[PDB]
């Protein structure tokens, strides 16, 4: 679990085809607003 | 090209019905895929006549259709005409539970590798399972995301809670500003996170990371709800009770961040916080295990001293020794 400490240290540092295998990553954009933007 | 026409026909067939029955059928086929032999039960697919490669392609086509339907124009048109996200009450949280359970199960089956060439198909199946997960969340507004993420935290399984915290962290890291009511909705998750950290050590450390992210994102504007968190952090750093080194360092980083955000509010806790911290570093100074433990402890001192310079006077001599 030493990896999560490193991000926490990075988190303080701010304070001053690909097969997916994890749920941590980018944020999906809302599909309904992408629908309503163009077709409606 | 047969895939495209057949999937369009299936899209029309599914979207003829309403959204509730569609999502219920998705959960039912998720269960049916979960109960497959992988080489009583309602036999709908004939394993006996079909080859194993055909069953493999069956699972692959099923999950691909799941994702494509959730991304299809017809389904979104049906949702918008039906009224919007408010039609989906109660369905979304059970859908998240089912998707996370199935993806954890297929990941565990992938860990049970038989080598040969099944490994590639299992990796692809995990990839489209995560595609299903990412498309389920895209139909879920940020307002409804918080009660369901709380419920997923309340799930008994340990991997589902980890996936929930990962999704919460992802939404928290998107560097986009927030409306006031949404910030108040985020604020309510703090007691539940404090309950989680206070179980697997990764879950507690991830909860501490979520608390640190919340304190970074909103701690400047609404400091008061973060006052209890620091208290719990001190109870973690106290040397009377033993804690995992990995969660001890994360507790130290949370201490540093919260004391940075709570510059003056941390005064009453300083008589309890400061004697413990020193002792911890001494032990961390004795250990030669890794750089990160010592660096986190030094971060704790640096932020405590910089944010609150004038109150370490009764402890001053002590820290000078720890300086040397």
């Amino acid at each position: 679990s030493a990896a999560l400490l490193r991000r926490g240290l990075e988190l303080l540092a701010a304070s001053e085809q690909k097969l997916r295998n994890s749920a941590k990553g980018k944020v999906p954009k809302s599909a309904l607003d992408e629908y309503r933007k163009r077709e409606c | 090209a047969i895939l495209e026409a057949d999937t369009e026909f299936w899209f029309s067939v599914c979207c003829e019905f309403s959204v509730q029955h569609q999502i219920q059928s998705l959960m039912n086929i998720l269960q049916y895929l979960l109960k497959l032999p992988e080489e009583e039960m309602l036999q709908v697919f004939n394993v006996e006549t079909h080859t194993s490669k055909q069953l493999r392609h069956f699972k692959f086509l099923s999950v691909s259709f799941m994702s494509q339907l959730l991304s299809s124009n017809n389904f979104l048109k049906k949702v918008v005409e039906s009224g919007g996200p408010e039609i989906l009450k109660g369905l979304e949280e059970r859908l998240l539970e089912t998707v996370l359970g199935y993806i954890s199960a297929v990941a565990q089956s992938m860990e049970r590798n038989a080598d040969k060439l099944t490994v590639k198909f299992w990796r692809a199946l995990l990839s489209k399972a995560y595609d299903l997960l990412d498309k389920v969340n895209a139909l879920l507004p940020t307002e409804t995301f918080i009660p369901v993420i709380r419920g997923l935290v309340g799930n008994p399984l340990p991997s589902v809670r980890r996936k929930a915290l990962d999704l919460l962290n992802n939404k928290l890291q998107q560097n986009i500003s927030w409306k006031k009511t949404i910030v108040t909705r985020f604020l309510k998750l703090v007691p539940d996170l404090l309950a989680i950290v206070q179980e697997q050590a990764i879950n507690r450390q991830t909860a501490l990371y979520t608390l640190k992210l919340l304190c970074k994102n909103f701690g400047a504007e609404n400091p008061d709800p973060f006052v209890p968190v620091l208290n719990t952090a001190v109870k973690l750093i106290a040397p009377e009770r033993k804690e995992e080194k990995n969660v001890l360092g994360s507790a130290l980083l949370c201490i540093a961040e919260v004391t940075s955000t709570l510059e003056a509010l941390a005064i009453p806790q300083l008589p309890s916080l400061m004697p413990s911290l020193l002792t911890t570093m001494k032990n961390t100074s004795e250990l030669v295990s890794s750089e990160v433990y010592l660096l986190s402890a030094l971060a704790a001192l640096q932020k405590v001293v910089e944010t609150l310079p004038h109150f370490i006077s009764p402890y001053l001599e002590g820290i000078l020794s720890q300086v040397i």
